[PDB]
């Protein structure tokens, strides 16, 4: 491990180091695994010391050294791969990497059940609910809530049955079961470790969960599926498959839906990659950054690439007034060269998304960019009440509620006002349903009192903004 | 049963305890009664119960002297047993402790013993130990005879004697001048979180060696010097138990190499070897600077032995390391990661209600006269610590003693407590020292409650019932985090986010135009992430962002030069924004003159998704607006406000409040003629009509009208 | 919401302890009037120091939960200083502070 080698002396760093090599050549075949590389090898240009410097140049010619040391393999651990000196990624070396990054959810829940295997658990235990919860969670923090759930279970009766001694009878331990409610204690007792970092995983979004816009999802299944089931019929025709697609209008659509739906059904990581990402990247002179993203969509392939507020650049040199200039920047210059030098055949397709499409650099509707553009408008009549209903899907529904009529007055609401109606309309039956026992079915009383509350997010002068556009277009 | 944890005192006298009311019925004892307190080590001591509305049912509320003649500490369980049985004592030998009286001399009883057990009535066991504060010293005393045994009451006729050398302490007592609970004033919220995250692991060490989870590693308190960082972490320690380890940077950097990481590593082995024991680091930005900022071996090797010391704490059991620092950035990151110090409190600069606390502490040995008004010197101290205070109490000590000592002139070894007993410090000792002090935290921001409540406001009914509402339905009953007040200068827009702030006791953090605009102008706009993470140590808060649009004024706002509406600091606050959930107890407010030229994304869902345009106020409001301004002050009964408000139809809250300072003004300066009337008359206000002038044109009404129509 | 009477306690300089019942509201006059009835000696000036440290006034009209004696108190009893000094410069022990009419009926402490 890095600190543990620089907290040696001059000269015993080396050779410390030194030593690993020399030992795993004579136990071969052997793993050197080196923990907080960065540390151990931090960026020569980012340090002042003649020993940093130095420790990296031993490291670069032991790792050359693994020529002649038969059957050992180095292994290494940082926290971002770019955090390290770059000799140390040369050809030979260190010449594979693997992104680790954080489980999702169904990589939390699976870490849950290997971390009681051995735990007996009560009927009312639910650890698919808590890996959903456990959001911002890493494996160290799913570890601490098996153990802790246990612990306290093990308090409310065991510790008053047992002596404080080690040993215990087997029956008495095997008596001992865990309750939800010990895991509900360590979960409100736990602090995520990883809540900030960008999580990628292939999402559980389907096209049964988009109301509408059912030629925009067959029309991205014929930009992403397409190209790989039939590729015969491209080549024939001399085609050139599309890279990617820019969506345009109000938001709350379902846009989110869009993207990731199709990255379910190609069971593909989705990658967001939000607005204020861009900013920081501009605003911190850290446009290295951008090759960090679409790399992460190489190393996650199959992918799919999503930008979210493409306008974000443009805002950022002042977007409605700014200078007298255009919208190009050295981000988005960045941007556009990683996606030209991007091929189709890594199963990376890159989808966009802007809220004000009269400012987006032109330079990104070129052809080999996000040639192809998508109205996404407020759902219409018929769509509306689909969105409602899929909603609904998940709770019985009484017969007295009138979708249709809820639809026809919320001819200004987006779908994602729609669903806030759904859910308020269903905690509101859930509150009836809990004080009935100090209810079966969503009545009608619960939509109009929701009724009440909800109110559309697009006024009606942004909607003519945006069908004007959209015309404009032809 | 009859059994109760032990909690800390509100009342600081030491012959007295507090239980819940309930449990006083229970055990049949009224208000007064004198009762034993079973303690561990077969130890007893005897008090006085009381009730009040704070202690809960099963506990009991002791001070320090109690729990040291119990010889238990906060966490642990006694058992009550009254004891009516107990008479008044007839003689009780009582006797210092060496400790406490060493450069003092005179008869103690007649300035100390006598005084406090005077008409006092309080329980006296064989063998207590309690404290009497005067004269500017801490004095304590065991008592070593009883006629009767082995307790009674003290009464006007019980002789009380005190001849005999003083008496050493025992090692198992501590002093009661040691840093406890009851020496820290503000900051209560901050003490109390290290107190979840420290005092279970070292006062039920069992709960954490029976599983393979460890509880935090490290603690970084950080904020101005002299706000308690230090004082707490003894505190802590001194109050559980744990044993107290003080490092600091300077210590380890003056060594060489080699000697310095030994005896860093070696503080952390004794710890151990000690167990459970604390680990504070003082000054960590200089034990651990950051590595691009110096060559030098020594400190890069320190920072890398600091990181595997901390590593190695999954080892050292019931070990815990805090440290100090100025700034949380200040700081090798390293030390921030995962683990090691991964937990952070700012502890901030007290109000005016935490600095008046701290003199109390201060003042606590120090004789007051009764002009002394601590409460106005804590609401004049604005900018100053604790370290300052405590400087204010000894600077006004000095000057009041050389006054009596210039008379008294005893040149000796000890001084007389007697002539201690007369001193004195009055209002005159305090205002020359409040001139010769200078606060050490004057640069640093001040947040704190503002004193602005909804009866300051004029007018605006329904917006102070929406922001009721919005603070209120998440708590009684997702819900909005934010709102956006647009409209003309002058009407309230601010006294809105701070009148939220007042009625529910948070704190309120002003962001103004100039604090903006140095961000972007000197292109460090990351210190947005610090306001916001203000907001959430200081919860409850509200984060007011006023002149949103300062800085695309500052580029040009109608003209324009290579920005437009977005720029380095909006872009930072929205990204912010979008990391705070609407559990953290945090109201964002913003405000602006010119909502359309403001980068539209602070509107959008998640963030301020409320919009409340703030008129012109109306006739019955104006009126309102005018008595607001002269609540505080006299006014005749021949001032029409009415007439007045009838008269000023386009003026702002802002020119109301110019109209009354203006009569005002002309009131006092009347009164000064005269001298060389008490009240304002209406000529007064008749003459500032004739200067006064709406701020607000019909055409600025016009257009936030249209803006608010274009929005809904 | 809890209390609207009071029980009062008086700690009695013989070692014998005074009880009675009050209203929450009753005046500090009731009580000096009702340990005066139980005395042995009915006119003999004395004051009642209440439990927090204040001394309550016979001619003071407060009530007794003003006073902070509800929903009960302890009282510690004294004889005017007046008396004190007359009773100790005679030598006469004052070994009887209530009635033998009450004090026949004397009960323990439970
Ligand atoms: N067409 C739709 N069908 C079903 N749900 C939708 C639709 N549009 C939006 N929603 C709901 O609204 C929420 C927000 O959608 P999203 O696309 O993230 O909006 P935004 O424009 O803010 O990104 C989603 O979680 C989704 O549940
Ligand atoms: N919050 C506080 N409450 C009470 N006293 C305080 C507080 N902050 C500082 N002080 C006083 O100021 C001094 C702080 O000096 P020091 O012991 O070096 O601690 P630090 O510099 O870490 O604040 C002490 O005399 C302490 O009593
Ligand atoms: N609605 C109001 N009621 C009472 N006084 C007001 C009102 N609006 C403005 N004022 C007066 O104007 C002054 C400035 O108010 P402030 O809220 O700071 O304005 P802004 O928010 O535009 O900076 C206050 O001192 C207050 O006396």
């Amino acid at each position: 491990n890095g600190p543990e080698i620089m907290s040696k002396l001059a000269g015993e760093s080396e050779s410390n180091l030194r030593k690993a090599f020399e030992e795993a050549e004579k136990n071969a075949p052997a793993i050197i695994f080196i923990d907080e590389l960065d540390a151990i090898a931090p960026k020569r240009e980012k340090t002042h010391g003649e020993v940093e410097r130095r420790i990296v140049s031993q490291l670069l010619t032991l790792m050359d050294g693994l020529k002649q040391r038969a059957h050992v393999i180095v292994m290494a651990a940082t926290n971002r791969p770019n955090s390290i000196d770059p000799a140390l990624r040369r050809f030979g070396r260190f010449d594979r990497e693997v992104d680790i990054g954080i489980p999702d959810a169904t990589g939390r829940l699976e870490i849950l059940q290997i971390h009681t295997k051995n735990m007996k658990l009560a009927d009312d235990v639910d650890l698919e609910q808590v890996a959903n919860e456990t959001h911002g969670h890493v494996g160290a923090d799913l570890a601490a809530l098996c153990s802790e759930a246990a612990l306290q279970a093990i308090r409310k009766k065991m510790d008053l049955i047992d002596l404080e001694d080690e040993t215990i009878d087997a029956e008495v331990m095997n008596s001992l079961a865990v309750t939800m409610d010990d895991f509900r204690w360590a979960l409100s007792q736990s602090n995520p470790s990883a809540l900030r970092e960008t999580v990628v995983e292939v999402p559980q979004v389907t096209w049964e969960d988009i109301g509408g816009l059912e030629d925009v999802k067959r029309e991205l299944q014929e930009l992403v599926q397409y190209p790989v089931e039939h590729p015969d019929k491209f080549l024939k025709f001399g085609m050139t498959p599309s890279k990617g697609v820019l969506f345009y209008g109000p938001p709350g659509c379902g846009k989110t839906l869009l993207a990731k739906a199709i990255a379910n059904e190609c069971q593909a990581n989705f990658i967001s990659i939000k607005g204020p990402e861009l900013l920081t990247m501009w605003f911190g002179e850290s446009e290295a950054n951008v090759r960090e993203i679409f790399d992460k969509a190489r190393q996650a392939a199959p992918c799919v690439l999503f930008f979210d507020e493409l306008d974000s650049i443009a805002k950022a040199r002042g977007g409605n007034i700014g200078d007298g200039g255009g919208a190009a920047d050295r981000v988005i210059n960045q941007i556009l060269t990683e996606m030209d030098g991007m091929s189709t055949k890594k199963n990376v397709f890159i989808i966009g998304a802007t809220n004000r499409p009269d400012i987006i650099d032109p330079a990104i509707l070129r052809p080999g960019r996000l040639d192809q553009l998508i109205y996404i408008p407020l759902p219409d009549e018929k769509s509306r009440v689909a969105i409602l209903k899929a909603n609904l899907r998940k709770s019985p529904v009484a017969k007295d509620v009138d979708l249709e009529f809820l639809a026809k007055m919320t001819n200004g609401f987006s779908g994602a006002d729609l669903t806030e109606i759904c859910q308020r309309a269903c905690k509101l039956a859930i509150r009836e349903s809990i004080e009935s026992e100090i209810v079966p079915e969503i009545r009608r009383d619960h939509f109009e009192e929701a009724m009440r509350f909800a109110r559309r997010s697009v006024s009606d002068n942004d909607i003519r903004k945006y069908e004007m556009f959209a015309q404009t277009l032809q | 049963p009859n059994r109760l944890i032990v909690d800390e005192a509100i009342n600081e006298d030491n012959s007295v305890v507090s239980l819940s009311q309930p449990k006083m019925d229970e055990l049949q004892l009224f208000r007064g009664d004198t009762v034993l307190l079973k303690g561990k080590k077969r130890r007893e001591a005897v008090c006085i119960v009381l009730s009040d509305d704070t202690c809960s049912d099963e506990k009991i509320r002791m001070n320090r002297v109690v729990r040291n003649n119990l010889r238990v500490r906060l966490g642990d369980v006694i058992s009550i047993q009254p004891c009516p049985d107990v008479k008044y004592g007839k003689r009780i030998h009582v006797l210092p402790i060496d400790d406490t009286v060493e450069g003092i001399t005179g008869n103690l009883f007649e300035v100390y013993l006598k005084p406090y057990f005077l008409e006092a009535y309080r329980p006296i066991r064989k063998g207590d130990i309690f404290l009497v504060r005067g004269g500017m010293r801490a004095v304590e005393f065991k008592v070593v005879e009883t006629d009767p045994s082995p307790y009674c009451i003290v009464a006007p006729d019980t002789v009380i004697h005190c001849e005999g050398e003083p008496i050493k302490r025992e090692d198992e007592e501590e002093s009661l001048n040691e840093v406890g609970y009851d020496d820290i004033g503000g900051c209560r919220k901050q003490l109390a979180q290290i107190k979840e995250m420290v005092e279970l692991p070292l006062r039920h060490p069992a709960l954490f060696k029976a599983i393979g989870v460890k509880p935090p590693r490290g603690i970084l308190l950080y904020g101005p010097p002299g706000t308690g960082k230090t004082l707490i972490a003894r505190a802590v320690a001194n109050e559980t138990g744990a044993f107290f380890f003080l490092i600091n940077g300077p210590e380890i950097m003056s060594k060489l190499a080699g000697e310095s990481e030994s005896n860093l590593r070696k503080a952390f082995e004794e710890a151990e070897k000690n167990a459970p024991a604390i680990i504070f680091i003082d000054e960590l930005d200089a034990i651990a600077p950051k590595r691009e900022k110096t060559h030098g071996e020594v400190e890069r090797r320190i920072v890398s032995q600091l990181l595997t010391l901390m590593d190695g704490l999954k080892q050292r059991a019931h070990v815990i390391v805090m440290a100090a620092t100025n700034r949380p950035n200040s700081i090798d990151p390293a030390l921030r990661r995962f683990g090691r110090f991964d937990r952070e409190v700012d502890i901030g600069i007290p109000d005016a209600t935490g600095r008046l606390e701290i003199l109390q502490i201060h003042t606590k040995n120090m004789k007051l006269a009764d002009d002394v008004d601590l409460e106005q010197v804590a609401n004049e101290t604005h900018g100053h610590v604790g370290a300052d205070l405590a400087a204010l109490c000894s600077e006004a000590a000095l000057q009041a003693i050389r006054k009596k000592m210039d008379l008294i002139d005893l040149e000796d070894e000890t001084i007389d407590a007697e002539v201690m007993n007369s001193l004195a410090v009055t209002m005159d000792d305090f205002r020359w020292a409040l001139s010769q002090s200078n606060p050490s935290a004057l640069r640093e921001t001040v947040v704190e409650v503002p004193q602005v409540t909804w009866e300051d406001i004029g007018g605006l009914e329904d917006v102070k019932r929406e922001l009721q509402e919005l603070v209120q339905y998440p708590v009684e009953h997702t819900p909005s985090k934010g709102v956006l007040f647009y409209g003309p200068p002058g009407c309230g827009k601010t006294l809105l986010a701070k009148a939220i702030a007042n009625e529910c006791q948070a704190n309120f953090i002003s962001i103004k135009g100039p604090e903006l605009l140095t961000m972007w102008f000197g292109e460090s706009e990351a210190n947005v992430r610090e306001i916001f993470d203000k907001a959430r140590q200081a919860a409850p808060c509200v984060l007011f962002f006023d002149e949103l649009d300062s800085i695309a004024k500052a580029r040009g706002g109608n003209i324009g030069d290579g920005g437009g509406a977005a720029d380095r600091v909006i872009n930072q606050i929205l990204t912010e924004m979008d990391g705070m959930s609407t559990k953290k107890n945090v109201f964002i407010i913003g405000a602006t003159n010119r909502p359309d030229i403001i980068d539209p994304a602070i509107l959008r869902p998640g963030r301020l998704d409320q919009l409340i345009y703030i008129p012109l106020p109306d006739e019955k409001s104006r009126v309102a607006i005018l008595k607001a301004n002269l609540r505080k002050s006299p006014v005749a009964k021949d001032v029409d406000l009415e007439f007045l408000a009838k008269m000023t139809n386009g003026f702002s809250g802002a020119d109301l409040t110019e109209i009354c300072q203006r009569a005002c003004k002309l009131a006092i300066r009347e009164s000064i003629e005269s001298e060389i009337v008490p009240e304002i008359r209406r000529d007064h206000f008749e003459e500032a009509m004739r200067f006064a002038r709406r701020s607000v044109s019909d055409n600025d009404i016009r257009k936030y009208e249209m803006f608010a129509q274009t929005l809904q | 919401r809890k209390y609207n009477y009071t029980l009062l306690r008086v700690r009695l300089p013989d070692g014998c302890l005074l009880q009675g019942t009050f209203y929450a509201r009753e005046r500090l006059g009731a009580v000096y009037g009702f340990v005066r009835e139980a005395l042995q000696s009915d006119w003999l000036p004395f004051e009642l120091l209440a439990s927090g440290g204040q001394k309550l006034s016979e001619d003071e009209n407060l009530a007794l939960n003003e006073c902070g004696l509800v929903p009960s108190a302890l009282l510690t009893f004294s004889w005017d200083m007046a008396v004190l000094e007359d009773i100790k410069a005679a030598g006469a022990e004052p070994d009887s502070i209530l009635k033998p009419e009450l004090l026949s009926a004397i009960e323990k402490l439970l």
